[PDB]
RNA sequence: UAAAUACUGAUACAGGGCUCUUUCGGGUCUUGUAAUUGGAAUGAGUACAAUUUAAAUCCCUUAACGAGGAACAAUUGGAGG
RNA sequence: CUAUCAACUUUCGACGGCUGGGUAUUGGCCAGCCGUGGUGACAACGGGUAAGGGUUAGGGCUCGGAGAAGG
């Protein structure tokens, strides 16, 4: 039930929506880092007017977020979810851009298939099997074992597996997910290693500002190799 | 930097100012003009009921105690169409910004006043 | 009685048509919104049942009048999909 | 003071206003442009403060029509005056322009929603119209000067 | 000195205020998302060939033809004895038209009601690219339209206040703009017959407009030396102030009035002012883009015979002459086309540069026309017929009266 | 904060009106009247509607009425005959 | 803020370490065993009660203990 300044400055909201803003649900994404559904449909995109316009989408099976039916309103949707609506046709993409806040992106089936997610952790689970944990909190069991932390994978999203996978590299070029440089796609040209916490990666853009980030905040998203189509 | 935006766009930056239409920016008939400042928002509430189309209330209560308290603690006057901003820390950053913004042909005469004998005398 | 539609958006999973509406009467009273969902469905070859209208503020110095239309593919979409207060100033 | 009754009675009657609250109305705004204008002759020449403003200064008062476009330094901001100010008023332009046959005529058809200002009417007389704005003075479509209907004394003697 | 000091600190901070590959933008591509929710070029300036013109230069009982319209079978003549003909125009595979209609303004009827029509003589006269409207306004403060075929008057706006100065079609629908003696312009719905809307802001009396295809419009008024370009759905203006600046030195003339306009495509526009200026304008400038100066040359100096009642006539006192300004002016849509015309006998067309940033002469056309070119109209044959309107005076007043000159409608086509 | 309680003519008749330093004195020249008549303009109010809105109200549109003093009724103080 | 506050803690253990208990877990948090501590004129301790941070042209905007008649 927070108000409108104290909702995030990265989902916008102008002089309209009133006083007050929705709170996200409780789910895979974060809370600060985060777009909910109704402020996808009704506040972003204005497919809808009113909360129980929203609530008459939902409802139905209309929206599918990830490839799966998301049925309430507030579900979270923070980075690179496909949202696939199917009376319209249309399957958006959550980017952000140079200056920190969230963008849509329009696509159809081909490039909405897959999902390139951050890998978070990996271990061995009970069965004594190493699995997988990424950004979306997806577990994948039995995966490629030279995946490692903050290595992205291409899931599969009709199956959830292993199709490709990028490894953390000085000279792959990445996505700023944080920090006081939020959001500025740029190469990962140094890698300093800080051990005892918090250690750091020097990154340039394409026209040479360094500048250096955490390897918390850090995304890969390619070499060169624009798996996702970054909007033109 | 108030002064100093309006002295670019009229007098520097080669590009035609919108004007309104005579008649279109009085109030109340007449009880006050439209400041270009207040007519800019005037459009920025219009522009946001064509995009999903429900209507607002008409400001309220609480915002209505916000802006006329404005009036309050301001030195702003709107005489005319023009506003009338007051001397204070408005011109002192004009001074504030422009400080950052400033930070063998002679001997041949000579021997040729030195061959000729003389002109002549005083008259 | 000089009507123009701007801004037409299709909405098809509320499946509903959504028009900005620009109607003006010089020298009549006001338009009467019953009258003008009945004047909205020969212009866009509907039922006057699945037309709801609301929004229609007068502009300044009579003429000019702003409405907001909304078409449904059925009057049954119009009932699962309306207001109450909407429906109750319709009839339905 | 009998100075201060005379010269207001002067500005009420050659300008038909209606009390000395108007006149006191317009001497202070004056007094605060004027305090301005002062304020910025303290500073010396081609300080940028003084430059800038004193620009503003001179574009807005020309612009509102008060100041004339021949004269525009600021010595001439000081030398501005009442008269002026009345003198942009829409009353009087009314009966300068010649719509009305006396100042309180041109009252009483500002009061009365004959003229207007470019498109909409105006029922204010004190209303201050600036000078791009000075030539769009005529009667209103509703008026019998400007057409329509034929009017309420017509009407009761035309039945 | 202060205004350069001036110039000079605003310039310091236009350069401290400027002080991407993958650059993206949330705002705009959510107006890119909205916007997929919801008058070609021509360049036919060397393609003509000017000095092998085809001309009829006739002339019927008239006082002084003022305007013509061009619906692309007929034409539309307006004359100061108060007649409006429509005519028949010719095709190659005879040189002069058949008159096949009139309407004659009857002023007997002034106090009779219900007459449509004009009571005094009209001044300009539009055709609607449909052909199946003719609007014409005249002195007579009403603005009168009607059926092309019988000629027969249907609507008598009276909405103006003064005087029907200038009259403009937008290009390929029925929504007119008619700028008007008393400073202002209306724009008319004519499909339903009704006024939509005005526009005030002019200073003076507004003597020209001009439409394209958009709606827009950009009118001149005369002694303010002002062109306005029109936005007319979000109503607002865009102000084009002129202020124009061996031979002797007293007959350079300024900018006095600015009499004719002919927008030659979306972003730019030509104006014609009556000390022989001609001046292309740009909307994305404030500045004249391009003026030329006497276009049509200076006056002769007028006979010491007639100056001065004396039996020598001496030449040491005699006033320097002033430069024939333009008296018409239009152009071809989305072309290279200035066609102007003055009280010089000739009637001159001019051309763009290939940059579309400066005005270039490309000559005399009638290579005479004689009299005060009232108006121009062009016509593409699929090459092009234009017919011009001289008389022994100008448009709206008896100011220069000239024995020379007759009151003709002079047809002349270059057929290459 | 904005500003209603009136605007504008014609005719008839009266010969005085006003001022001051200097006062049984000087200065200036069109002013009146509870006179007779004529024009228009109309917003406060009354108000069919439609619209606004959860339902109403206000606002914006708006057909019809709506001015001669004895009224659609200006007040608060001070000085004097 | 103050030395008209220079000693204070061991006066509900004051500082450890060992062992357990209890806690969701660490921990003198609590219980048994012993060791001698701990802070302080670089301002402890005591006393007075008058209880801001971030967003940076600016102002604005945002966030901020005890009781349910008495133990």
């Amino acid at each position: 039930h927070q108000k409108r300044l104290s909702a995030p400055s990265h989902w916008l909201l102008d002089k309209l929506s009133g006083a007050y803003a929705p709170r996200p649900s409780t789910g895979p994404h974060k809370l600060r880092d985060c777009m909910p559904l109704i402020v996808f449909v009704r506040n972003r995109l204005k497919y809808a007017l009113n909360y129980r316009e929203t609530k008459a989408i939902m409802m139905q099976r209309l929206v599918k977020v990830d490839g799966k039916v998301r049925t309430d309103i507030t579900y979270p949707a923070g980075f690179m979810d496909v949202i696939t609506i199917e009376k319209t046709g249309e399957n958006f993409r959550l980017i952000y851009d140079t200056k920190g806040r969230f963008t849509v992106h329009r696509i159809t089936d081909e490039e909405a298939k897959y999902k390139l997610g951050k890998v978070k952790r990996v271990q061995l689970g009970r069965g004594g099997v190493p699995f997988l944990v990424t950004h979306d909190a997806r577990t994948i069991r039995y995966p490629d074992p030279l995946i490692k932390v903050n290595d992205t994978v291409k899931i599969d999203l009709e199956t959830g597996k292993i199709t490709d996978f990028i490894k953390f590299d000085t000279g792959a070029l990445a996505m700023i997910t944080g920090g006081r440089n939020m959001g500025r796609v740029g190469v990962i040209t140094h890698r300093e290693r800080h051990d005892g916490g918090f250690g750091i990666v020097h990154l340039k853009d394409a026209l040479d500002n360094t500048f250096a980030t955490r390897e918390s905040n850090v995304f890969v998203i390619g070499s060169e190799k624009p798996w996702i189509s970054l909007p033109k | 930097s108030a002064t100093l935006d309006e002295f670019i766009a009229d007098e520097v930056s080669t590009a035609p100012i919108a004007e309104p239409s005579i008649g279109t920016n009085i109030v109340k008939r007449g009880r006050g003009l439209k400041t270009a400042a207040e007519r800019r928002m005037e459009e920025e509430r219009r522009e946001y009921e064509e995009t999903n189309f429900v209507r607002l209330p008409k400001e309220s209560k609480k915002e209505r105690a916000k802006r006329a308290r404005m009036e309050g603690r301001s030195g702003r006057m709107n005489f005319g169409g023009e506003e009338f901003r007051e001397l204070g820390e408005g011109a002192e950053r004009i001074s504030r910004l422009t400080k950052a913004k400033s930070s063998g042909e002679r001997y041949q005469k000579r021997l040729k006043v030195l061959e000729s004998g003389r002109g002549t005398r005083g008259k | 009685v000089t009507l123009r539609t701007r801004k037409f958006i299709r909405n098809p999973l509320l499946s509903r048509k959504q028009m900005v509406v620009d109607i003006l009467h010089p020298g009549r009273p006001n338009i009467s919104k019953d009258e003008l969902r009945e004047k909205l469905a020969t212009m866009y070859k509907a039922q006057k049942d699945q037309v709801s209208v609301f929004g229609l503020r007068t502009q300044y110095g009579g003429g000019k009048t702003t409405g907001f239309a909304l078409i449904y593919d059925s009057p049954e979409a119009l009932k699962k999909f309306e207001p109450r207060y909407r429906l109750v100033r319709a009839g339905l | 003071e009998a100075a201060r009754l005379d010269s207001e009675l002067k500005l009420v009657g050659e300008y038909g206003l209606r009390n000395k609250r108007e006149v006191w109305r317009v001497l202070l705004t004056l007094s605060k442009i004027r305090r301005a204008a002062r304020i910025l002759l303290t500073l010396d020449e081609k300080d940028p403060k003084r430059l800038f403003e004193g620009n503003a200064l001179i574009r807005r008062l020309v612009r509102i029509g008060v100041l004339d476009e021949s004269r525009m330094k600021l010595d001439y901001v000081l030398a501005l005056k009442a008269e002026d100010f009345l003198e942009r008023r829409l009353q009087t332009l009314v009966y300068k322009l010649g719509l009305a046959k006396s100042i309180h005529h041109a009252r009483v058809l500002i009061r009365q929603r004959h003229i207007r200002v470019g498109k909409q009417i105006v029922n204010v007389p004190s209303f201050m119209v600036r000078l791009d704005s000075q030539k769009h003075i005529d009667f209103a479509l509703t008026s019998p000067f400007g057409g329509g209907r034929p009017g309420r004394v017509r009407r009761k003697k035309a039945k | 000195t202060a205004a350069e000091k001036r110039l000079r600190l605003a310039q310091r901070y236009l350069e401290k205020t400027r002080k991407d590959e993958y650059a993206f933008d949330a705002e705009e591509i959510d107006r890119d998302l909205l916007a997929e929710r919801l008058k070609v070029y021509r360049r036919l300036a060397s393609e003509l060939a000017f000095d092998k013109a085809t001309y009829t230069q006739f002339r019927w009982n008239s006082g002084t033809v003022t305007s013509v319209a061009v619906c692309p079978p007929y034409a539309y003549t307006t004359t100061k004895d108060g007649y409006l003909t429509k005519w028949k125009l010719q095709d190659l595979p005879k040189k002069r038209p058949e008159r096949i209609c009139f309407a004659k303004a009857d002023a007997r009827k002034a106090n009779d009601k219900t007459y449509q029509g004009h009571l005094k003589a009209p001044l300009v006269v539009k055709a609607s690219q449909d052909g199946k409207f003719v609007v014409t306004g005249g002195a007579d403060k009403r603005l009168v339209v009607y059926n092309a075929a019988d000629l027969k008057p249907i609507k008598a706006f009276t909405q103006h206040r003064d005087a029907v100065t200038g009259l403009a079609f937008r290009r390929g629908t029925n929504q007119l703009y008619s700028c008007s003696k008393d400073r202002t312009v209306k724009v008319w719905s004519l499909d339903e017959l009704a006024y939509v809307e005005t526009l005030f802001g002019h200073q003076d009396e507004i003597l020209d407009i001009d439409a394209l295809g958009q709606e827009r419009c950009v009118s001149v008024g005369a002694r303010d030396r002002t062109a306005r370009y029109w936005k007319v759905p979000e109503e607002s203006q865009l102000v084009f102030r002129g202020g124009g600046e061996g031979m002797d030195p007293a007959s350079a003339a300024h900018e006095g009035s600015m009499d004719r306009v002919a927008m030659i495509d979306d972003d730019m526009f030509v104006t014609g002012s009556d000390n022989g200026d001609l001046a292309l304008w740009s909307i994305q400038r404030k500045k004249p883009l391009h003026v030329i100066a006497r276009a049509h040359g200076l006056e002769p100096p007028i006979k010491l015979e007639d100056y001065s009642a004396d039996e020598i006539p001496d030449p040491s006192i005699i006033p320097a002459p002033q430069p024939r300004g333009i008296t018409a002016l239009r152009t071809l849509p989305y072309s290279d086309l200035i066609f102007s015309g003055s009280w010089d006998g000739c009637i001159r067309v001019w051309r763009l540069s290939e940059d579309k940033r400066k005005l270039e002469a490309v000559g005399i056309l009638g290579v005479l026309v004689r009299g005060i070119v009232n108006d121009i109209a062009l016509f593409e044959r699929g090459g092009l017929c234009v017919v011009v309107v001289t008389g022994k005076e100008m448009r709206f007043g008896r100011w220069k009266y000239m024995k020379e000159g007759r009151c003709g409608a002079v047809i002349f086509e270059v057929p290459k």
